[PDB]
């Protein structure tokens, strides 16, 4: 579990 | 050197760097006018064309611009930074499938929920003026393009998904075209 | 990129290749759902990136290529076409005719393919307001319709706009700038951004590298503020800075170094208007930071 | 997620409180992301433009029945003037205590409960600490 450090499912 | 022609379809002579126009209205022959840019601080004549059926007047300086119902049919008309305060035309030539209003200082649209025909509805840069306009582009189903546009209503991402789910017989909205 | 969007990208990328060595001029259109989905991808890769971003050592960084279809294919084919070589636009990059789509599609493709390969930025001349180019929306105003040149405003507003060279040289447009205070507010300025009249990113684009000035003044652009020999000096002590890139301006030489080579005012622009004759010119930068005078035709 | 639930969260104004898990019908199924934190405060828009970290941890249901193992009036029945006492003496002094102020006293911060514990006695006060939002 973190916030803001994996690249996220961008749109 | 541009006062008339006989056998004459498309003519742009714009962004000169004298405000200088000679005889812009004196043909009858034409179909599609695009008088935009226009140097000059107000337009010189568009009450003579009655027979064209495209009018562009996008990025005008030309201020003043009347004349706009003297046309009997535009199938287009872009009316875009035209310096008019009301669209004229609207009653008269309501055979258009596109509106331009460009941050129109209208409150409402002219005559928009019995115009069932005009598939770009375009408003660009609006304040909005009012919901009213808003309410007679929803009035109608024969629309595809439908600018509000940039309104200060938009702060809100639920309005944003509303108005998408309000209005879905527009193809397109504004910049993102609606799923519809 | 996507699969349509790749598949146009090769040719485009083909069809500049046979417009290459040839007069310029390319437009390189597309479909409409396919240019709307590939403009989108485009919009969404240049954001991502920084504001300031870094070059890939070695590159072929070219100077103002003003918008010229057979400028950058000559460039392609000497410097070295994408994605075989790096290429870093100083600025100008867009600029009156109709071979500046040509160009940006080409970088966006090879952006698309391989962004480390792939880089340009906009000065003077490629501004993103007809006030200062009219060379793109005006063209885009006579050719296309409204939608697709407001989508392509947003593309490109939603593109960065430095980059550096191994922390060695600075690719800007123009000059330095009196208004710019360190990187910190550069990357923090994200997507949308444009050419100012006056300020620092102002000053990059439509300024140039100033001498008359200290801190700063005016510029060629008259709202600009084209800051001296002075406060590039101080700017570059104090950001360990060596080299800044200058273009937007009628290089009779092309390559011109200024500040004692700290300003290589690389200009690609060959017959500015004709009258002009500027001569073309490139920035070959080197795997150890060394930049070479890669001149063109004028 | 990025691949089932795709639009579901990007440009789709999603204010949902920070600790809420909705299933998502993704891959033949009903996959259901717990909301971990937000930046913002709990009922955050989760927009495009929202940034949504995402790790690889997977809630297991027991925390889902600790949710769902809440405590009320379930074994409770008849004790309305203890339980009207106690609330009183948190809610009415709580989201009420400027009615305290005005009535120039506090309430009793020291109440016993007598009679026959674990009866629902300790099903009290883990009602009491359900509802209770203080430490």
């Amino acid at each position: 579990f973190s916030g803001e450090g994996q690249k996220l499912g961008s749109l | 050197n541009l006062s008339n022609l006989h056998q004459l379809q498309m003519l742009e002579l714009g962004s000169n760097r004298i405000r200088a126009i000679e005889n812009i209205d004196t043909l009858t022959n034409l179909e599609s006018l695009f008088l935009g840019k226009n140097k000059i601080t107000k337009l010189q004549n568009l009450d003579a064309l009655t027979n064209l059926t495209v009018l562009s007047m996008q990025s005008n300086r030309l201020t003043k611009i009347e004349g706009l119902q003297n046309l009997v049919n535009l199938r287009e008309l872009y009316l875009s930074h035209n310096g008019i305060e009301v669209i004229e035309g609207l009653e008269n030539n309501n055979k258009l499938t596109m509106l331009d209003i460009a941050s129109n200082r209208i409150k409402k649209i002219e005559n928009i929920s019995h115009l069932t025909e005009l598939q770009e509805f375009w408003m660009n840069d609006n304040l909005l003026e009012s919901w009213s306009d808003l309410d007679e582009l929803k009035g109608a189903r024969s629309l595809e393009t439908v600018y509000l546009e940039r309104n200060p209503l938009q702060k809100d991402p639920q309005y944003r998904r509303k108005v998408m789910l309000a209005l879905p017989s527009v193809r397109q909205i504004d910049a993102t075209f609606v799923r519809f | 990129m996507a699969d349509l969007d790749k598949l146009n990208i090769d040719s485009i990328i083909q069809r500049l290749l046979e417009v290459r060595g040839s007069k310029p001029g390319k437009n390189v259109q597309l479909q409409e759902n396919e240019i709307r989905g590939l403009c989108l991808k485009s919009r969404e890769i240049f954001l991502s990136q920084p504001i300031l971003l870094e070059l890939e050592a070695p590159l072929k960084i070219c100077g103002d290529i003003h918008g010229q279809y057979y400028d950058l294919l000559r460039l392609f084919e000497y410097g070295g076409f994408p994605p075989e070589s790096n290429y870093l636009f100083l600025g100008d990059y867009v600029d009156r005719g109709k071979q500046s789509l040509e160009t940006i599609c080409l970088l966006l493709a090879y952006k698309i393919k391989y962004p480390e390969n792939f880089f340009l930025l906009r000065g003077n001349h490629e501004c993103a307001s007809i006030n200062r180019i009219y060379g793109f929306y005006d063209e885009c105003k006579r050719r296309y319709n409204i939608k697709l040149w407001k989508t392509f405003t947003d593309c490109f507003n939603c593109l960065p706009i430095a980059a550096i060279v191994d922390e060695k040289i600075f690719c800007c447009h123009g000059g330095l700038s009196p208004d710019l205070q360190s990187m910190e507010q550069i990357r923090r300025i994200m997507r949308p951004t444009d050419v100012p009249d006056q300020g620092l990113l102002c000053d990059l684009l439509w300024s140039d590298p100033d001498k008359d000035v200290l801190g700063w003044g005016e510029n060629d652009r008259g709202v600009s503020f084209t800051f001296g020999a002075e406060v590039v000096a101080k700017f570059l002590h104090k950001h360990d800075l060596d080299l800044i890139c200058r273009a937007h301006q009628v290089v009779e030489d092309g390559y011109e170094f200024f500040a004692k080579r700290q300003l290589v005012t690389l200009f690609s622009a060959p017959n500015y208007c004709g009258e002009f004759d500027n001569a073309g010119a490139m920035m070959s930068v080197d795997e150890t930071l060394m930049c070479s005078f890669q001149i063109l035709k004028p | 997620f990025e691949v089932y639930l795709k639009p579901y969260f990007l440009e789709a104004y999603r204010p949902i409180r920070k600790g809420d898990i909705f299933l998502v019908r993704g891959g033949m199924r009903a996959v259901e992301f717990k909301v971990v934190e937000t930046d913002p405060s709990p009922y955050c828009i989760v927009a495009p433009d929202t940034v949504i970290h995402c790790e690889g941890e997977p809630i297991k249901r027991e925390d889902e029945e600790e949710s769902l193992n809440e405590v009320g009036y379930d074994d409770i029945g008849g004790c309305r003037k203890q339980l009207a006492q106690i609330k009183e003496m948190v809610e009415l002094p709580l989201r009420h205590p400027a009615l305290f102020k005005a009535i120039g006293v506090k309430p009793p911060r020291g109440i016993l409960l007598y009679g026959p514990p674990g009866t629902g006695k300790t099903l009290i006060a883990r009602a009491v600490a359900n509802e209770t939002g203080a430490f």
